[PDB]
RNA sequence: GGGACCGCCAGUGGCGAAGGCGCCCGGCUGGAACGGGUCCGACGGUGAGGGCCGAAGGCCAGGGGAGCGAACCGGAUUAGAUACCCGGGUAGUCCUGGCUGUAAAGGAUGCGGGCUAGGUGUCGGGCGAGCUUCGAGCUCGCCCGGUGCCGUAGGGAAGCCGUUAAGCCCGCCGCCUGGGGAGUACGGCCGCAAGGCUGAAACUUAAAGGAAUUGGCGGGGGAGCACUACAAGGGGUGGAGCGUGCGGU
RNA sequence: UGGAGGUGAUUUAAAUGCCAAA
């Protein structure tokens, strides 16, 4: 019939993964972070980077029966940043154009309700 | 110690926090050479 | 070497369970068959019934039981998605919540989550009211009813239809749901 | 390999450390994403009516002000 | 499996003498506002001595230890870097029973009483009128008590304050008397310790201190401009010999 | 029109003041 899987997409300010599951969550397709297309450490959280990995993955994808994904899109979350890194849109992009089909997107950002206390001290960095 | 507002401004002198601990110090080595 | 172990593995059907019909969800590929216990799937309510109203609504099935190439599923539990509440909350309006323990006539045990939105700014004792009548709403229920039957009016929103018409005697009101679901245990 | 033809249709502005660059709009003349609209940064004096060739078609660039 | 913490709603919003207090249900308990042809009958204000409460940190015994993290151990940066930045990490932060009694503990404004234009928000109670899906609901007006803003007379060096006074009057207690030496020395009391409360002189000095003005400056913000600025370019000087000017000898 | 608060961030390195004035 029709095979979905989960496009699971880890955003940062140093880096990008894209990890490609089936609909339950338990089997791994295929799995791509910036720093296995890019030489620079200061190139793999940048949107190109994105790109090539997420073309990457969707062939590996492609080639073994997936025909569309779910996008679950998330940030560090926890005590850390709350915010996607520049390369989130740019991954969700690739992928369309690369032949799958697009079904829901959703954030899963981890939200504390009032958890435990960030690294830094009472001032922050201090830069 | 007694409070001196007038000592916290920084015009023309060092930080008073500081001027208290060497005060501090100073006074321990008073006290030890006492007892012998 | 790597591409010879893909090649052992099998497509497996999982199928919701009875009372919601028993209809194809998916497919998941696993070598052997004892492996593909205990996993879940998560599918919308719009997908089991075609309406466009109910598509905020999320069910978690699990497998328990594998026959030839077939994956058979347990209801687990039920949560709304998260743009859809973080949207009903503003400023200058009030937000009850209430959370419950409750067995069902056949000895269910669930933990429920059910919200209230109000128009305004309402005073604490108003809230507490609030509160006390949707108690009292779903312990009856609980005791009334089977487990099938609550989970279904628990996704219809029938209780909350309920909770909403029993509690504008205390404030007029802007909605009112049950928020999550969550299987404890079962009858032995 | 060849890339791709485009046409310019709007000057946005320009931009760079130096003022040496230009925000352009362009519509694409060929290939798969024929007739799609897309912004891109130009170096190098330009008008309405340029074509330029481009070595990719799926990068665009951040709107300036 | 484990220890800490209760997001959005959340509001110059609420409660408390101050310090402080935010998940939900049940039990015990303190204070205040409004309504009152109820009772007592000046029983009141302030308060030297004296008493109790009191953030964080620290100390003494016994538990606990997730995350963070004085000291410390490594990696970098730098002329150096005992730091700022990165990876780790003990005490501590948490619970029970005690000691310590300190903060820009700041409304930098002690407490009670009478009086002296207005306007406009919001929280609690009461009264009137009009709606209503009959809601412990909504809108408007007035009285009392909290909590904000703009402002008349008056005050003030001014900033500003102005019925929540820093205005005019009737009380009681505490404190101050140019800048430093100094919150030090000596004596005493208190504390296991760390420390707390009390507190001079010889000598030195012509200002120290406050509010506002005009400029200049910022590795502050915005707007503009220049081939003795850059960007895009064309030609060069800096290396050799010589012409000429300057320092030195 | 003019004010009062809250939450976020803020891209290497960069020490000093001599002849004078008299
Ligand atoms: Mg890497
Ligand atoms: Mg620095
Ligand atoms: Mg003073
Ligand atoms: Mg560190
Ligand atoms: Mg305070
Ligand atoms: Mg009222
Ligand atoms: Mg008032
Ligand atoms: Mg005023
Ligand atoms: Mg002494
Ligand atoms: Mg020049
Ligand atoms: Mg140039
Ligand atoms: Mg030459
Ligand atoms: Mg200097």
């Amino acid at each position: 019939k029709e095979k979905w899987g989960i496009a699971h997409i880890y955003s940062s300010y140093n880096n990008t993964i894209i990890h490609i599951t089936d609909i339950t969550g338990a089997e791994t397709i295929s799995r791509w972070s910036g720093g296995m297309v890019v030489k620079a450490d200061r190139d793999e959280p940048s949107p190109y980077a994105a790109m090539l990995a997420a073309r990457r993955a969707a062939e590996e994808a492609l080639e073994k029966g997936i025909v569309g994904v779910h996008i679950r899109v998330r940030a560090p979350g926890g005590s850390k940043s709350k915010t996607p890194g520049p390369g989130a849109q740019a991954a969700i992009r690739a992928l369309a154009r690369a032949g799958l089909k697009i079904g829901r997107v959703e954030d899963v950002t981890p939200i504390p309700h009032d958890g435990t206390r960030p690294k830094g001290g009472r001032r922050g960095r201090r830069v | 110690m007694k409070r001196r507002p007038r000592k916290w401004k920084k015009k023309g002198r060092m930080r008073w926090k500081w001027i208290k601990k060497r005060i501090r110090r100073l006074k321990r080595q008073r006290k030890k050479e006492r007892g012998l | 070497a790597a591409k010879d172990k893909w090649k052992l593995k099998q497509w497996y059907v999982i199928y919701a369970p009875d009372f919601f019909g028993g209809v194809e969800v998916g497919l998941t590929p696993a070598d052997d068959p004892e492996k593909v216990l205990n996993r879940v799937v998560e599918v919308t309510l719009k997908d089991i019934t075609g309406d466009f109203l109910k598509g905020h609504v999320k069910l978690y099935f699990q497998v328990y039981d594998v026959k030839g190439q077939n994956a058979y599923t347990k209801f687990k539990g039920m949560k709304l998605a998260r743009s859809y509440i973080r949207s009903l909350v503003r400023r200058r309006t009030t937000r009850i919540d209430g959370i419950f323990n409750i067995t069902t006539k056949d000895g269910y045990k669930l933990r429920v989550m059910a919200m209230v939105i109000a128009a305004r700014r309402i005073q604490t004792s108003q809230e507490r009211a609030i509160r006390k009548i949707m108690q009292e709403i779903i312990y009856k229920k609980a005791e009334e009813l089977n487990f099938k039957d609550f989970v279904l009016e628990a996704v219809n929103g029938k209780i909350a239809a309920e909770i909403a018409k029993e509690a504008k005697k205390i404030y007029p009101l802007k909605k009112a749901e049950i928020r999550k679901i969550k299987v404890l245990g079962e009858p032995e | 390999d060849e890339g791709y033809p485009a046409e310019v249709i709007e000057i946005i502005g320009r931009t760079g450390t130096t003022g040496d660059v230009t925000q352009v709009k362009v519509r694409i003349l060929e290939g798969r994403d024929k007739g799609r609209v897309i912004r891109r940064n130009v170096r190098g004096p330009v008008r309405v009516g340029d074509i330029l060739i481009l070595r990719e078609t799926e990068r665009e660039a951040r709107e300036i002000k």
